[PDB]
């Protein structure tokens, strides 16, 4: 498992450019931000419900503590 | 003879100018042959992206017919006299230099007088060489090196008319209509830009009379190309049913003029060339071809100094299997880097007599020697004499070389073209890193 014989492929073409020559920060604000953005919206409908059912039940259990550690039928 | 008595004793190369701006040149020495052609200044430089591969065509229609010579009729003049009509075009020069016997001179230049001005452009001979340009095209898809050489120049010359092929896209062989060859040939065929060079037995006095008289009707007395870029960058053609990989690594070189093309000419000859058809194998001075000797990790390489005007392309170029590209790009660059950083003075002398005996040898023959005249009177602006080279390489000291490949390849970015099992090869990062010697 080293180059050289890695697997088979042809008919590919691959352009390149020195790094001294292009930009090392090319357009980080200005298309940075959109992608940013739209792998946000990629996920998040999937990964925030887990998390907003534990806030809910955060909530729920130490304000339920409060209310058990109180005083009432004396 | 003591050598340099031999080159004060080079018969000199006589230049003179028309009024139309012909530079007519000549190297009577002894024979009873001569080579005599016509040196455009045209080519893939000159091309724009619609016009590309418009110089090819212009070749290809060129010898076969003209106005006066209808069709075979040139042919037929060619072969009865005994002469060989040939014509190459690279991608900022252009000739047709037709050798002959020297008693039958001035036919020929009325014949070469036929075809750089009055070419014929036959539409129908314009479709069969359309044909025939695809097919040829097809051809050198075949040929690997020509190839790799091309990615070369499209890599670093990216966004430039260098990058342009000589032969043009396939797009464009189909394109190409009547009026933009008439165009062309009416545009980069222009007497300024003519070089009219004959070699062997050929009075320079005659010569100028037979220019006078067939090359007079020319043009008078603007498209003067653009400096270009270097680009760093590569082209990774990865295709692995190619037996071989080839591989092509180049840097910024000289320019035409630019003295310190002797000097790297010299370097390049220290690296030397080779293959495995060769004789003494692990006994060559040159690191390289031992240790590919030793090995068998090399199949065939040389070192490549392809120089254009304003830039030009320094480097090596070689072919190997799949698994020993990147033992090739280590030791290259470890010898790029050891002449870079400590030269040493035998090598040295090594290259100097190396780069001595190829200018000398290269020099016989009336087809090499008209060939010189005609490039040296457009690239360098003159006949370089071959005491001036000598003067040049004498010089030339491990010092010398020591700092010209210091300006050269240290810590340069370099272009990088490989065509097959190319996986191997090491990315553009550790290729760029070769470039620079944490030891130094
Ligand atoms: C313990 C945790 C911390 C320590 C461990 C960290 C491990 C990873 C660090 C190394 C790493 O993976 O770096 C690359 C990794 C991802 O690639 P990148 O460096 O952003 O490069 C551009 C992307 O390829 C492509 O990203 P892009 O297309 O969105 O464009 C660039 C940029 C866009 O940034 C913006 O638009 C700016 C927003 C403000 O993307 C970003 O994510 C910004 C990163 C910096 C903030 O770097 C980061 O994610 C930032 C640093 C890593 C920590 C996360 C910080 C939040
Ligand atoms: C002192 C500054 C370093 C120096 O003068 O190194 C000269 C010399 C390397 O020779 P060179 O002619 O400068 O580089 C090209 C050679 O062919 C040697 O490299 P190569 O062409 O065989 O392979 C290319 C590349 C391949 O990468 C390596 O050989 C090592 C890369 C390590 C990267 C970090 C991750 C692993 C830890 O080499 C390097 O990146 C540099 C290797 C030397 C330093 C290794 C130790 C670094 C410790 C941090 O360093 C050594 O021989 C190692 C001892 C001295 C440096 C470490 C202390
Ligand atoms: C983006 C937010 C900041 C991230 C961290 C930046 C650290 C310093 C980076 C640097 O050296 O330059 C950053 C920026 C862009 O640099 P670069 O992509 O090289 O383009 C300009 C030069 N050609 O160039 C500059 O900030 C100044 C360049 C002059
Ligand atoms: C810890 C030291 C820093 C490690 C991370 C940075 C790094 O690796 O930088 C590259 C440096 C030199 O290695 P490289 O760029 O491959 O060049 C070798 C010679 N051609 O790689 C090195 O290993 C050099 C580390 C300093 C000596």
């Amino acid at each position: 498992r080293e180059f050289g014989h890695l697997t088979r492929m042809r008919h590919v073409i691959t352009y390149s450019l020195s790094p001294f020559e292009q930009r090392a920060f090319p357009h980080y604000f200005t298309k940075g931000i959109p992608n940013v953005l739209r792998r946000t919206r990629a996920c998040i409908l999937r990964v925030a419900p887990p998390f907003v059912v534990f806030y809910l039940v955060y909530t729920w259990g130490t304000q339920e503590f409060e209310k058990s550690k109180r005083k009432n039928p004396a | 003879a003591t050598y340099a008595q031999a080159l004060q004793s080079v018969p000199e190369t006589q230049v003179s100018q028309l009024d139309n701006g012909l530079r007519v040149a000549s190297e009577q020495s002894s024979q009873p042959t001569c080579t005599v052609g016509v040196w455009i200044d045209a080519g893939s430089r000159y091309e724009n992206e619609k016009n590309n591969g418009a110089g090819y065509f212009v070749e290809h229609l060129a010898f076969k017919g003209t106005k006066n010579r209808p069709g075979s009729a040139l042919e037929k003049e060619v072969e009865s006299m005994g002469a060989h009509l040939n014509a190459y075009s690279t991608r900022e020069h252009t000739a047709y230099y037709i050798k002959a016997l020297s008693k039958d001179l001035p036919k020929a230049v009325e014949l070469l007088a036929d075809i750089v001005q009055n070419c014929s452009l036959e539409d129908s001979q314009i479709e069969k060489e359309r044909d025939v340009i695809l097919q040829e095209l097809q051809e050198n898809d075949s040929s690997m090196r020509d190839v790799v050489f091309d990615y070369l120049h499209a890599t670093a010359f990216q966004g430039t008319p260098l990058a342009q092929s000589v032969e043009g896209p396939s797009e464009n062989v189909r394109k190409l209509s009547r009026a933009d060859l008439t165009e062309y040939v009416s545009q980069h065929y222009k007497a300024p830009r003519m070089v009219l060079a004959a070699a062997g037995g050929v009075e320079h006095r005659q010569l100028l009379d037979l220019a006078q008289k067939h090359f007079s009707s020319l043009s008078g007395t603007v498209p003067a190309f653009t400096p270009c870029r270097f680009t760093g960058s590569e082209i990774r053609h990865r295709d692995d049913a190619l037996p071989l990989a080839h591989v092509a690594i180049a840097v910024e070189g000289p320019g035409w003029a630019n003295p310190d093309n002797v000097p790297l000419q010299v370097a390049n000859a220290i690296i030397g060339h080779y293959d495995s058809t060769y004789g003494g194998g692990t006994h060559m001075s040159s690191t390289l071809a031992s240790v590919a000797a030793t090995r068998k990790l090399c199949q065939s390489f040389q070192t490549f100094n392809i120089c254009y005007a304003e830039t030009g392309l320094l480097g090596a170029h070689f072919v190997c299997d799949n698994m020993s590209i990147d033992d090739m790009m280590f030791f290259l660059q470890g010898q790029w880097m050891r002449l870079c950083t400590s030269a040493t003075e035998s090598e040295v002398v090594r290259g100097k007599n190396i780069l001595r005996n190829a200018l000398v040898s290269h020099l016989d023959g009336t087809t090499p020697v008209c060939e010189d005249i005609g490039r040296s009177l457009l690239t360098y602006g003159r006949r370089i004499p071959l005491a001036e080279w000598e003067s040049r390489i004498a010089e030339v000291d491990a010092s010398v070389v020591r700092e010209v490949c210091s300006k050269y390849f240290y810590d340069q970015c370099p272009a990088v073209a490989g065509l097959g099992p190319i996986e191997q090869l090491p990315d553009y990062n550790r290729i760029r890193s070769g470039m620079f010697w944490l030891r130094f």
